[PDB]
């Protein structure tokens, strides 16, 4: 029950049952290529009702940072507002624009702030964090203990394991972002429950030329099979 | 080694077995349940439709015996295949701990389903040895009639009903057999991930 | 009124205070003994692990150069009390140009103890300390420290796993006459500790102070040589006398 | 209702008060006497071991040259309390320049009493002392409440010893005749051969300061029992 | 039952179990009696002593040139108390140069009060007051209560066994009027003698009474100045 | 909780604390003569992963320090970045590097006071510090998260912590202790003790702390600066299998 | 001394004694089990190809005895060699004290499981004296039909069912008792190293 | 006065009386339980090869007897032995109180094991009282076999499955005795120290 | 009035009463336990080295009703003395509240020690009424003796054995019952102040 407390195994269980509300949000994928990073995601609506052009599972920190999320869309909102505040603090002092490790760092230290209190609970979310800096891309992986992994390709959410090892055996570099691009729908398409709309997921990309979030009529595009 | 016989018992009992028989339970033993069921009214009928006299002392009707013994041997078998789920979780049951036990629970909860299922319901309303239970029953009546005879009426209608009420047992029994083993199967079809695998670490937040 | 709290219990007891004492009855033994110009404390050593370096297990400490202290209990609240300690040893030097006296640092550490005793959120310091020192006037003193604040003065004392033993020996050994000479009030402290003792001498550890003197540790060429003296001195009395 | 401060029982009681009050018979018992030559107190020192100096027990000590305090009880809350008793005479005696009564101290002490700190002071303390009325005795308790008295005990052995002074005391006393009395009661209720380390004793008169007994008059006292 | 350890908790019946068992530490105080006429107000109170050899507890405590009060409850509550209406009464006096009315006292009282019944973290103040006092509007008896409410009264009774002193004056609040001020400690004492067992007696070291009037300061009159008001009772038998 | 002692004078969070170390990845250290190292094995261990850092569990703290880290991760981030203040706060008060056990006494100290002030939680994060000073030379240090350090010559943090100690204990040659020697050292005992078999180079981590013309050196050895450590291995124990 | 004699028990009964029990059980104490299974089995589906008149109350049949016989000795070997590992676990308990006591319930949880097999099991559905009730049972019958004797149908056939039922117990109880002993062999293997030292010295924060 | 009758029943029975109970335990007694282990086993191997007629009702075994009054002495000097721990432990729980009651914990404890050793484990599988049920048994068979005897040859065989049975009962009831009295002699060594003396004051912080 | 009823009843029953019972259980009636015990042994050693014949089922012994009589006369005092105590401290249970209630502990454990010794330890092993538990055995196995006179010899030795078990009986009754007493004295003598007087009110923080 309380979280500044140890079990006798050792192991902190509050912080294993907020990921327990990771591994029940709506996938998302993440695949780093040789010129770029790629992010999608299950946005998927319960009617006919709700404007799907109003809310975002994919955001942008900066032009070349971007995010997604698995599990509480409340809680993604803080951390994304987080972010954006921490590249600007760093864009005031130093006038660069923040790397993409560091910004990782101060976001688990915020991550990690809401661990060692009694009375705060822990985040529900994951995140994965895609930038372009130095003539490199990256992708991280933050997670409510504090903790980040830098990743080549990863899965989170639904059926995280499946959608892993699909990446493990239809993965590899001497790609470009958009033969990736094809591997992330692919490796959606396994849990998806229904048929693939252009409104039904939300992408997002990096490069060069920065973050961007692609448009229904891109994903309709490439949700053909076409490239 | 140590691991070596952990090995050697878990390869021997392992979830295909607990699964086969679900299958069999599912298909089969229910039907088996329910022709016994109909059998036994199919019996306590031709008792409700009779009278009886001090012939009937003299020899037992084989239509009873057969529907004893077939519920004699349902009960048998339903047994071991149960003992067999048992023989499965239990050899999988790990360290003792505090905590961690969300799916030792699990293993728990179906282990005493199936305790229910062997000891309330098996005898090991009426149980396995219902055939002795007749036997016994009656065979006090048949010497109390025939010696020297006795002269008393209740006694040859409590006869009718030593018949009777044996069919009806098993005509309830097997309706209450049924029921436990449907409740066994859901049970198990459910829980079965966390009754092989009960721990799952996550070492995410170490170094 | 039971554990768990320190509020009270109908006989009027506070547990959580005994339960820290019961952590000082469970480090090593530390004596400490009061003569007339030296002053003499030991304590056991701890197990050393054929690799480690053993310079980083002080027991003894000074805080100025004229007091010393022992411990025994846990052993990183002793630092903590030890520098919250020495930092007084100077600001009292501040404060009035007079050096400190033992009784003061006693008191200021045994109010630093009572401290964590009167709040829920705060758990008392689990150690107790032989507090040994100099004065102007040259008089000798010992001091000991429990962590529900008390302070005494002793003519000897010990603390830790064997206590209960070294105080009968003490009681039927401390007098006048072995506080004659230096080499008298060491013997008197080896023996002691022999009472619990590797029956070594290698797991002994003793410093002295002298009026003169800053403190001063020993080294085992010294120690194996009073060791042997006594070693000597109970063969022939003892066994070759009875 | 019986642990924490904040809970009435249902007949409006305060059950860790009353444990306050349970831990004072676990200290040595103490007497204050009052007379109107003077105020005696005389104490059980309760040595545990030979090698512990005796003069490191301080259950008698001067709050100021015309005020002496006996306890019983925590240690701990004896020396806030003492130090309390101690800072107050002396603020009085800045602004005021004059000496304050033993009542006014005991009132100030208590008011610490009335504080949940969060836990009732396990001490009981008895302050003799002179005043422009006269020499008085006073006796504070873990409530904070604070009275007059003519004679006291406190401690352990507090019943026995009060059952004899309403006896041996009348208010016609000598000082001489009622630190005779007292050390008698005291003998009665220890398990040990009373002796001049065994006990402290003092007195404040009227024309003399506090002054805490020497081995020398302690024993020329016990001699005459 | 179990809506008892705390006093932010509500019964299903709408009651709060905590101030009900505050209230039940007046029952504990010795007995006092206050009561007026149109002149004066009197306050009488009976002490209790420790241990025998020991002085009596002081039961009226003064609180201004025109106001006092006698307690029965808690001593520490009554500590606090008596040192809070002490200093608003010299905030008073130093702003607006006037005594402060009783009502505008009690009023505060009240409104101090009634944090520790709402806040969790403090207790009840377990003691109950009669408070006698006299301003622009004649003499006034009060009476303050653990659940932080407070009552005008032409008189009454608090403490162990004082439900006999109330049926006395219950049937002598048609005279206290036009009564003189020694006739009206009289029919006091006699309602707090009503409270004894009849084996004890009023007497000089157990009474203490406390008067204030129009030209008349709060006095008190403890050991020796009592005995002018204990002769004329007479000697009750039972 | 932490603020409670036992009727047996025990502190058992402090003892979890300690217990939930077991489950994380091996460092020791090892000290020597011309140097002092260090030698981390990456349970980061995946197909994906990326390996983009300079090292994972090597955090260098200090011109003439680095350390090691086993427990909770996030309490490891938090506690060498605390590091890295206190030395540069000596350096802004004092304009002289920090020695290698005021760093220990200073994180130890913030250790303690989570044992003892209500309501927050022990480190679960035992270290080990490798640096050199002008006073002691090159030394080795071990912290417990009850905030106790301890000087050593090698020891060994984590899983099968137990079975390195027992194995340093029976080869280590005090006096005698290279940092070739260290290194061949390392490569047995962190062989003997991983249940992955054949001890990967990926699967490692290990730096050295070294001196060149007065001045502190701390380099991390490649893959195929390891890799000749590994072949220069099982070469040793088949002919330790020939002498059949 | 005290500690002379604590260490002369706790050397006669080590972890050593304790798992050669294990592997003994692993290896050839379940064979035997299945083996009296067959052979009960084999002997049920024999007599229930029978029709029994007053001749079989002439005389017992050998392979009944036989197997009950058999069934006897195993359970007598198996209690004892349950009650040695009892042994040793039982002079291992530590001081009583109100903490650190997880490996004493690990202890007490493993004794439970001992007690579920030397008392449900082993009768110290049926256990070890099953052959003193079966020819009590017989006998019962046998002086009843044998002398005037008794003509009574149902009697012979209770005397058939007596020998058939007995067999089935039998052939149950194997099973029951081979799930048990599967059961002990993992929670000795997976506790054994809390069941020898459950409390660890562990006075590193300590002087 | 009051306090001298507790210093005279604790003068009468002290600390070493119980550590020489715990010694002769240690030493003799565990000694001769097998040895009553080995003469049970030996005579169950005699009559187990033995074939019985109407000789044997007309006279009992006079090695059985022995065996049993052997194991019966036994188990009247255990509970006295123990019994005087009882006293022992029973004459020092102290004045009742809420708190400080960690030490009669341990003694409330140790008196569970004393009490264990004596309500199923002595019978004040078989106890202390066992020839006169092993001579009731077979008085009840002899009766029917000698008489115009019984005709049954199953109660000719229940005669040596009796005479069979008491031995394998005394044998297992050896093995758990052993078991138990090393339970108690751990549990003493470790604790007695804490059974003398469970409350100490500690009057430290108090003047 | 009602106050009257109460000290009429309390003064009736003092702590006198109580204390002048301990003095005599610590004094006289250990002593007579003890003789009870040695001459129960006695007799036990008197019937192991003697043979049984016809001749003494014609007549019982004069040594053993003796015995079973002075064991009866000595529970039926310790009953009735018991239950002066319990009346003593049972009129002094004060008014019931929720709070308060240390002395009331202490008065309900002192009154279930002596509920587990009169009701209960002496039957009101073995209790008061033994010598009819001994009498009706002795007689349903002499009119099988005389009668047809049972020619079977286990009979006679159970004659025997019935003859022995009941000195066995008292003999580790009368130790039982002595460790007890010895426990019931401590637990008033440690707690006698709160027997009487369990609440005190010296309420001194209130005005």
């Amino acid at each position: 029950f309380s979280l500044t407390t140890f079990s006798p195994s050792g192991k902190l269980v509050q912080i294993e049952y907020a990921l327990a509300a990771v591994a029940g949000g709506a996938p998302s994928v993440g695949i780093k290529a040789a010129n770029g990073v790629v992010l999608a995601t299950e946005k998927k609506q319960k009617s006919i009702l709700y404007d799907e052009r109003s809310v975002h599972k994919v955001e942008p920190i900066t032009k070349h940072i971007g995010l997604v999320y698995s599990g509480m869309g409340p809680d993604y909102r803080v951390l994304v507002h987080r972010a954006r505040k921490l590249a600007q603090q760093y864009y005031l002092v130093y006038q660069e624009p923040i790397p993409t490790a560091q910004l990782v760092q101060r976001v688990a230290s915020v991550m990690q702030e809401y661990t060692q209190s009694g009375g705060v609970r822990p985040f529900g979310v994951s995140l994965l964090i895609c930038g372009w800096n130095e003539g490199r891309p990256y992708l991280f992986q933050s997670d409510p203990s504090g903790a980040y992994f830098a990743w080549k390709a990863t899965a989170m959410g639904k059926n995280y394991v499946n959608g892993k090892t699909f990446l493990e055996k239809r993965y590899n570099e001497d790609l470009e972002l958009e033969d990736a691009i094809h591997t992330a729908i692919l490796t959606l398409k396994e849990s998806f429950e229904g048929q693939m709309t252009e409104d039904n997921i939300e992408v997002g990309i990096c490069n060069e030329a920065g973050f961007r979030r692609l448009t229904p009529t891109e994903v309709k595009d490439y949700l053909a099979a076409i490239a | 080694k140590r691991a070596a016989l952990i090995q050697n018992l878990r390869d021997s009992y392992t979830e295909t077995s607990s699964f086969a028989v679900i299958e069999e339970w599912a298909a089969g033993t229910l039907q088996e349940i329910e022709g016994i069921a109909k059998a036994a009214a199919e019996a306590h009928g031709v008792i409700r439709n009779s009278t009886y006299g001090r012939a009937q002392a003299e020899k037992s009707p084989e239509q009873l015996l057969g529907v004893l013994q077939r519920y004699q041997d349902l009960c048998h078998n339903v047994y071991c295949q149960a003992e067999t789920i048992r023989t499965v979780i239990a050899i999988r049951i790990p360290e003792h701990k505090e905590a961690d036990n969300l799916g030792v629970a699990v293993q728990h909860a179906v282990l005493k389903i199936i305790d229910e299922l062997e000891i309330k319901t098996l005898g090991s309303p009426i149980g396995m040895y219902a055939l002795r239970e007749y036997l016994s029953a009656r065979s006090t009546v048949e010497d109390k009639l025939l010696g020297g005879g006795s002269q008393s009426p209740s006694l040859l209608l409590e006869l009718r009903q030593i018949d009777a009420d044996f069919m009806l047992k098993v005509e309830l029994a097997t309706t209450h057999l049924s029921t436990m083993v449907r409740a066994v199967i859901n049970a198990y079809l459910l829980n079965w991930k966390k009754l092989i695998q009960p721990r799952t670490g996550n070492l995410s937040y170490y170094t | 009124y039971d554990r768990a709290i320190t509020v009270f219990s109908p006989d009027g007891h506070l547990f959580q205070v005994e339960y820290a004492q019961e952590a000082v009855k469970k480090g090593s033994t530390a004596v400490g003994v009061r003569g007339r110009d030296i002053v003499v404390l030991g304590v056991e050593k701890k197990s050393v692990a054929k690799l480690q370096d053993e310079r980083t297990v002080r027991k003894i400490c000074a805080l100025d150069d004229n007091v010393c202290m022992a411990f025994a209990g846990l052993t990183a609240d002793a630092r903590i009390v030890i520098n919250r300690a020495r930092v007084e040893c100077q600001s009292h030097r501040l404060t009035v140009e007079d050096p400190v006296t033992v009784e003061y640092i006693t008191r200021y550490i045994a109010s630093l103890k009572q401290r964590y005793t009167q709040s829920n959120g705060r758990r008392p310091f689990g150690i107790s300390a032989l507090i040994v020192g100099f004065d102007f006037d040259g008089t000798p003193r010992l001091y000991q420290t429990d962590p529900s604040g008390t302070y005494h003065a002793w003519k000897a004392n010990a603390i830790g796993r064997g206590a209960k033993s070294v105080r009968e020996f003490l009681e039927k050994n401390y007098t006048d006459e072995a506080i004659e000479t230096d080499d008298l009030t060491i013997k008197l402290v080896i023996k002691a500790l022999l009472e619990v003792v590797q029956s070594g001498g290698k797991n002994i550890e003793l410093a002295v102070m002298r009026r003169d003197q800053s403190l001063k540790i020993l080294n085992p060429e010294e120690i194996e040589k009073y060791v042997a003296e006594i070693e000597k001195e109970k063969e022939e009395n003892e066994k070759k006398k009875q | 209702y019986d642990r924490g401060v904040n809970t009435f029982s249902p007949e409006g009681r305060l059950f860790q008060v009353e444990y306050a009050i349970e831990a004072i018979k676990l200290g040595s018992t103490a007497i204050g006497i009052q007379t109107s030559e003077g105020v005696c107190l005389a104490v059980e020192k309760r040595i545990t071991s030979p090698l512990m100096e005796p003069s490191s027990i301080e259950k008698i000590v001067e709050i100021d040259a015309h005020i002496g305090c006996a306890m019983s009880g925590l240690i701990a809350d004896a020396k806030t309390l003492i130090d309390k008793a101690r800072v107050e005479t002396q603020n009085h005696w800045f602004t005021y320049n004059e000496t304050m009564t033993v009542e006014s101290v005991t009132q100030a002490v208590s008011n610490l009493a009335l504080q949940f700190m969060s836990r009732p002071f396990g001490v009981a303390l008895l302050f003799g002392g002179v005043d422009e009325k006269g020499p008085q005795l006073f006796h504070m308790d873990p409530s904070g409440t604070f009275v007059q008295c003519d004679a006291r005990a406190i401690g352990s052995a507090s019943e026995g010893a009060q059952s004899s002074l309403q006896e041996v005391y009348h208010k016609s006393m000598t000082l001489k005749e009622a630190i005779k009395s007292s050390l008698i009661i005291l003998k009665q209720v220890m398990e040990e051969k009373l002796n001049a380390t065994n006990i402290e004793l003092a007195t404040v008169q009227p024309g003399q300061n506090f002054h805490m007994f020497t081995k020398e008059e302690l024993e020329e006292v016990i001699k005459d029992i | 039952n179990q809506y008892d350890n705390d006093v932010t908790v509500w019964s299903p019946q709408g009651r709060i179990h905590q101030i009900e068992y505050a209230m039940e530490a007046v029952k504990q105080g010795s007995a006092t009696v206050g009561l007026k006429s149109k002149t004066h107000a009197v306050l009488v109170a009976l002490k209790r002593a420790q241990s025998e050899l020991a002085a009596h507890q002081k039961k009226i405590l003064h609180v201004d040139n025109h106001i006092g009060i006698s307690i029965a409850g808690l001593t520490a509550d009554a500590r606090l108390l008596c040192n809070f209406m002490r200093q608003e009464c010299l905030d008073s006096r130093f702003v607006f140069d006037r005594p402060l009315p009783v009502s505008r006292l009690v009023s505060l009282i009240g409104s101090k009060t009634q944090i520790p019944t709402q806040r969790y973290g403090r207790r009840p103040y377990g003691v109950g007051l009669l408070i006698a006092g006299y301003d622009d509007m004649g003499p006034h008896i009060f009476q303050t209560c653990p659940s932080a409410n407070y009552f005008d009264c032409r008189a009454m009774s608090i403490g162990a066994r004082s439900q006999s002193a109330r049926t006395y004056l219950e049937r002598h609040m048609s005279e206290f009027m036009e009564c003189n001020l020694n006739e009206l400690v009289k029919h006091g004492l006699r309602a707090l003698r009503e409270t004894l067992p009849a084996e004890q007696d009023l007497t000089t070291k157990n009474v203490s009474i406390g008067i204030v009037g129009k030209d008349l300061e709060f006095t008190i009159y403890d050991d020796d100045d009592v005995s002018p008001f204990l002769e004329g009772l007479e000697e009750r038998p039972q | 909780r932490t603020t409670i002692f036992s009727p047996e004078g025990r502190l058992y969070q402090v003892e979890y604390a300690m217990e939930a170390i077991g489950h994380a990845g091996t460092c020791l250290g090892i000290l020597a003569n011309d140097g002092v190292l260090l030698a981390a094995e990456r349970r980061n261990i995946h197909k994906l992963l990326d390996e983009v850092f300079f090292s994972e569990k090597i955090y260098k703290l200090n011109e003439d320090m680095a350390c090691s880290v086993a427990g909770i991760t996030s309490d490891a981030n938090v506690l060498t970045n605390e590091l890295r203040l206190i030395a540069q706060r000596y350096l802004l008060q004092y304009q002289e590097p920090i020695p290698c056990e005021q760093l220990v006494t200073a994180l130890c100290d913030i250790k303690q006071a989570y044992t003892q002030f209500g309501g927050k939680r022990p480190f679960g994060v035992s270290l080990l510090y490798i640096g050199w000073d002008k006073h002691y030379g090159f030394q080795l240090y071990q912290s417990d998260p009850s905030g106790n350090y301890g000087g050593w010559k090698a020891t060994c943090i984590g899983n099968n912590s137990a079975a390195a100690v027992s194995m340093l204990k029976q080869d280590y040659k005090e006096g005698e202790m290279t940092l070739k020697s260290a290194l061949a050292l390392a490569i047995k005992v962190l062989n003997k003790t991983m249940d992955v078999s054949k001890l990967s180079a990926e699967k490692v981590e290990i730096a050295t702390l070294t001196r060149e013309n007065g001045k502190t050196v701390i380099r991390v050895l490649k893959q195929k600066e390891v890799e000749q450590l590994i072949k220069k291995h099982e070469e040793e124990e088949a002919k330790a299998e020939r002498e059949k």
